């Protein structure tokens, strides 16, 4: 998947991803605590800014395999992880911002 | 007290068994950077069961990222980068079957043990 | 004073351009390890020459084994596995066609020395 | 290619590999010396016998790539290496022996 790599390498080094490591940031402080919230909040800020990176990339790697992913496909993959992402709250949050990153490269 | 550790104090002979356990497998860089965590885990039980071992394989990628930040602050910029490509690896090799993780993780672990075996019948 | 030394002293935002750098093309893990034998060789002549290109391409293997040597001699059972796979990769990755790894390690180089250029010229 | 992954296997592990290392041993004594001989042969013995099947194994994987690989294959690869053999002499010695047990597994 092109689109796929140029979005992780703009995550990686673009604007986009100083944007994204902001929003999580915020939105993690801003949800009810966990021990997992905690250790993202008192983070060196450029590790935690990395960390981000790396758990989004991992569920934009979740919703996109492979070049044919279509739109229709992101429902069963987020579903078959549902179960991880309810034990993992913080992860949750990085999924929702994933999902909106993911769906404008996709059909 | 790890497996993973104990394995090291082996004799040559032994190790070697070792390297070729890790021969295309399971990445030794993970066996050893995540050796107490994976050790834990129920690769058994995992290897029979696909929605805990969908669970155990996204614990596992999670796990890397507490790594990874343990080696950024260590100023460790080759692991970092080499945690990264671990993380894309494993995900590429297993996350469309993620239960044949499990298994080779349990089956690792198991010849590790009767690498063991040998090495304490061997002592004697 | 190696190049690979000082990239590794730039901020974070550069780092990742070091990552994407070495996304699938040489071996992190070998640029570091062989770091000053890399930067001192003539990756350039090499890239145009195949029996230049191809004595280099069996001196980066044994300096490998140089490496395995000083990584045994400090008790290191991954670092030694590590490189012995390094090995077998650029073996089948690269044997067929050798001149291929030194126009890609020329140009590994190269960015990383243009990586530089942004470093020092965005610190003023 | 299967008997080489097996030769290679019975190199690091089984006996046939204890019988190379100690050949090498003594044939690296044996020579002229030079810097690199002189420093195999100031290795701790453990770290010199690994070092020793690794030599080993890079010039069979020279000499058969492929499980297409046939005998008739096995003299321009020798001869595409000898340059770097005439500066490397350890190598040379290790390479006639690799040779050997190579013949013994290919047409
Ligand atoms: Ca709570
Ligand atoms: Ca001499």
């Amino acid at each position: 998947h092109h689109m796929l790599e140029t979005l992780i390498n703009k995550i990686y080094t673009g604007p986009l991803g100083e944007e994204l490591v902001q929003t999580l940031y915020l939105r993690i402080w801003a949800m009810e605590e966990t021990p997992e919230s905690l250790k993202i909040l008192q983070m060196r800020e450029d590790i935690r800014d990395q960390v981000l990176k790396m758990k989004t990339e991992r569920w934009l790697r979740t919703l996109i395999r492979g070049e044919k992913t279509k739109l229709k496909d992101f429902q069963k993959r987020y579903e078959e992880v549902h179960p991880y992402l309810m034990k993992e709250k913080v992860e949750q949050v990085i999924m929702e911002e994933a999902w909106s990153l993911a769906a404008h490269i996709v059909q | 007290m790890s497996q993973w550790y104990e394995l090291q104090q082996l004799d040559s002979k032994f190790l070697e068994q070792v390297h070729q356990l890790y021969d295309d497998s399971f990445p030794m860089e993970i066996r050893q950077y995540l050796a107490q965590w994976l050790e834990k885990q129920d690769w058994e039980h995992a290897a029979n069961d696909v929605s805990f071992a969908t669970i155990r394989f996204h614990d596992l990628l999670s796990q890397l990222d507490d790594q990874y930040s343990r080696f950024s602050l260590e100023n460790n910029f080759l692991l970092q980068h080499n945690i990264r490509k671990s993380k894309r690896n494993l995900q590429d090799n297993f996350q469309e079957d993620p239960i044949q993780m499990s298994m080779i993780i349990y089956s690792c672990l198991k010849e590790e043990r009767k690498i063991l075996e040998n090495a304490q019948r061997f002592n004697q």
